């Protein structure tokens, strides 16, 4: 399983930005794969932020609820994180994780993409 | 006593099915491992101590309840076993059954969606059988079916223990 994040960059407070996570590799079925988004802000530990299941149900941390939107496009093996009304607290490197059958945890295998508010 | 030599019989059973080692998803609600099992079986008796029986088993649907992650597991199969027993009394026999079950297991969850797999599991059973009449026999047994699934295909591989009551008709 290979994960590549993209879309990060400079944004003003209140702005919007969409991140993308493209999943590739072997031994996995993306349509059945639950995915997640986490972030690590400067001087803080990594914080889980969002998750999307195989049934397309979505989940969010309180810190981003109502502002961030996770979505998936199974035709392109891609997960998106649409970020609206960004705060200085949203400045972080964002990582996407892939959860395997048999594990309750997500594997954050990507290099990440940095957002700077 | 056992069915007559070289004679056939048919039967059905109901039971308390209980799954074990049910790790699957991180559901925050109840997991109901206890379910109603059901099966039908037919058999051929070789001698008073040895017989062969074949049957279908419905092992029940196990729900994984929860507010976030939730799902369910289901299993059924066809089995073939050798029945070995000897008498406690002229009408009450004690026996064991040894063999295998070809099973289909299905899982449903929001986390992983719909998945299913097929495979083989060994069957170990022991019980007692009482001859109510020359044609009718009742049985009480515990049946263990090992490793029904696969972590990589459906996310779980539970065991099943079933305590069942059964009735069979002998055509001798
Ligand atoms: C929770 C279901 C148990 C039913 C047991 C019935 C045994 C014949
Ligand atoms: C865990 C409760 C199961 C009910 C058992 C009934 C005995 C036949
Ligand atoms: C009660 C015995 C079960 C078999 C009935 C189903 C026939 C296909
Ligand atoms: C041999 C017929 C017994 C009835 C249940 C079906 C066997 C798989
Ligand atoms: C013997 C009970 C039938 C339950 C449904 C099993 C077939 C999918
Ligand atoms: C007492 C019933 C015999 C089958 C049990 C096998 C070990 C779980
Ligand atoms: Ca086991």
């Amino acid at each position: 399983v290979q994960l590549v994040e993209s879309g990060g960059g400079l944004v003003q407070p209140g702005g919007s930005l969409r991140l993308s996570c493209v999943v590739s590799g072997t031994g996995f079925t993306f349509s059945k794969s639950p995915m997640s988004w986490a972030r690590q802000a400067p001087g803080k530990e990594r914080e889980w932020v969002s998750a999307i299941f195989a049934d397309s149900s979505t989940y969010y941390s309180d810190s981003v609820r109502g502002r961030f939107t996770i979505s998936r496009d199974n035709a392109k093996n891609t997960v998106y994180l649409q970020m609206n009304n960004v705060k200085p607290e949203d400045t972080a490197v964002y990582y996407c994780g892939h959860r395997r059958l048999g594990k309750t945890t997500y594997d954050y295998r990507g290099k990440g993409t940095r957002v700077t508010v | 006593s056992a069915p007559k030599d070289n004679t056939w019989y048919t039967g059905a059973k109901l039971g308390w099915s209980q799954y074990h080692d049910t790790g699957f998803i991180n559901n925050n609600g109840p997991t109901h491992e206890n379910q109603l099992g059901a099966g039908a079986f037919g058999g051929y008796q070789v001698n008073p101590y040895v017989g062969f029986e074949m049957g279908y088993d419905w092992l029940g649907r196990m729900p994984y309840k929860g507010s976030v992650e939730n799902g369910a597991y289901k299993a059924q199969g066809v089995q073939l076993t050798a029945k070995l027993g000897y008498p406690i009394t002229d009408d009450l026999d004690i026996y064991t059954r040894l063999g295998g079950m070809v099973w289909r297991a299905d899982t449903k969850s929001n986390v992983y969606g719909k998945n299913h797999d097929t495979g083989v599991s060994p069957v170990f059973a022991g019980g007692v059988e009482y001859a109510i009449t020359p044609e009718i026999a009742t049985r009480l047994e515990y049946q263990w079916t090992n490793n029904i699934g696969d972590a990589h295909t459906i996310g779980t591989r539970p065991d099943n223990g079933m305590l069942s009551l059964g009735v069979s008709y002998r055509f001798a």
